[PDB]
């Protein structure tokens, strides 16, 4: 399962680093996604990283603010959001693309395995 | 990009009752459309892929239909564990985007 | 030179910790690859070559 860092609270301007460790492998086999959920309104695509080829794919909005890394030793994805704002308060999820048995999607599927969430609140 | 407008938002229902949602895309996605279900705290739970194909652990009471641009989700016989916020997702284009949710309440 | 189909990888596990990256699906309509060489500036360089030959 994917397990994330605990809920945090930051200031307007500071940088927040979320984390996502997947206990069970799935690192060189599937492609993971970073999705944040504003309070009580839908989701919002924010990134995607295939750790087998090491290809990152940032959304256009969060293209210059954030950057995501991979650490193969500890098997952890990181998402560092640099320029916070009062509107970046959201529950941040890391997901994983669908795996139908032993053949895992790497490029485009529905997210079937989610993380518990990391409630980042930034008031200002 | 691709926009998903979920038609019936926050529709009331009672246990053992019919309820039909609707997810209408901006541009056609073929059949690449998934349906999620999130209860207030948990992360979402994938229900349906390919807009009709259910998953392991989803009851037969759920049903995804439609194709092209207009998709639906029909829960025929409701139960007290199905009242949540349902999201529809296209995974056609490069970055998959979700709807905005469509709650199902319990006021009898 | 271009390849206009949009592929979609799908990694298949064929053993203990070693995967086979297949092609799961082609999104859209399938279209033949090709290459374009501008006929003007290609015929002109063929003229140059045939002059030097
Ligand atoms: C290779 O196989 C092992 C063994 O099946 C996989 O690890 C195990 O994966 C299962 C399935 O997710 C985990 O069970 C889960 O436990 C959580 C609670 O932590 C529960 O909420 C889920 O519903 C599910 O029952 C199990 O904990 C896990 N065992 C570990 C990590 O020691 C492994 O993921 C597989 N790896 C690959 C690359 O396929
Ligand atoms: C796979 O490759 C295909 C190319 O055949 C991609 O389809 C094209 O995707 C782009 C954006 O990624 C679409 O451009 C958009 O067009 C609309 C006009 O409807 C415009 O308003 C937008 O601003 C944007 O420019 C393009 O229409 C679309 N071509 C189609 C649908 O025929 C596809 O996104 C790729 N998918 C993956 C998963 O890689
Ligand atoms: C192969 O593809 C390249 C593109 O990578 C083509 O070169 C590009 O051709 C376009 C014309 O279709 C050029 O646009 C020009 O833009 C300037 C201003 O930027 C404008 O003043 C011109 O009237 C024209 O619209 C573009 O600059 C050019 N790119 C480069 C780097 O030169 C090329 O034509 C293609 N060749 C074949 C055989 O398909
Ligand atoms: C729900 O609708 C179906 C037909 O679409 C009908 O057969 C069924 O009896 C309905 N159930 C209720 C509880 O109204
Ligand atoms: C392929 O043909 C079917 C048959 O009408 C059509 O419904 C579908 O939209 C076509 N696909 C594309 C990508 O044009
Ligand atoms: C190529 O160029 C030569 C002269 O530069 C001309 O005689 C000939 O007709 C051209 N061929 C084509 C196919 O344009």
């Amino acid at each position: 399962q994917l397990v994330q860092s605990g809920a945090e609270m930051k200031t307007s301007g500071s940088s927040v680093r979320v984390s996502c460790k997947d206990s069970g492998g799935f690192f060189p086999y599937a492609g993971f996604r970073w999705v944040r959920q504003a309070p009580g309104q839908g989701f919002e695509w924010m990134g995607g990283v295939i750790p087998a080829d090491g290809t990152k794919h940032y959304a256009p909005k969060f293209q210059a603010r954030m950057k995501m890394t991979v650490v193969e030793s500890s098997r952890t994805l990181y998402m560092e959001l640099r320029s916070l704002t009062s509107t970046d308060t959201a529950t941040y999820f890391c997901a994983r693309l669908q795996c139908a048995g032993f053949s895992c999607e790497m490029d485009s599927g529905p997210f079937d395995l989610w993380g518990q969430g990391t409630q980042v609140t930034v008031p200002s | 990009d691709i926009q998903m407008t979920q038609s019936p938002s926050t529709v009331a229902a009672f246990v053992g009752g019919n309820v039909t949602l609707s997810c209408r895309t901006s541009q056609g996605v073929g059949n690449r459309l998934a349906w999620y279900q999130q209860k207030p705290g948990k992360p979402p739970r994938l229900l349906i892929s390919r807009a009709s194909n259910r998953h392991g652990g989803v009851p037969a009471r759920f049903s995804g239909g439609g194709s092209g641009t207009i998709f639906t989700l029909t829960i025929k016989g409701l139960q007290s564990d199905d009242f949540a916020t349902f999201f529809c997702q296209q995974y056609y284009d490069s970055r998959e985007t979700f709807g905005q949710g469509s709650r199902v309440m319990m006021e009898k | 030179c271009t390849r206009p189909n949009n592929n979609t990888r799908k990694s298949i596990r064929i053993g203990p910790g070693q995967a086979f990256y297949a092609t799961g699906d082609i999104i859209g309509d399938i279209r033949q690859a090709h290459c374009n060489v501008s006929k003007a500036t290609w015929n002109e360089t063929l003229g140059k070559v045939v002059k030097q030959l």
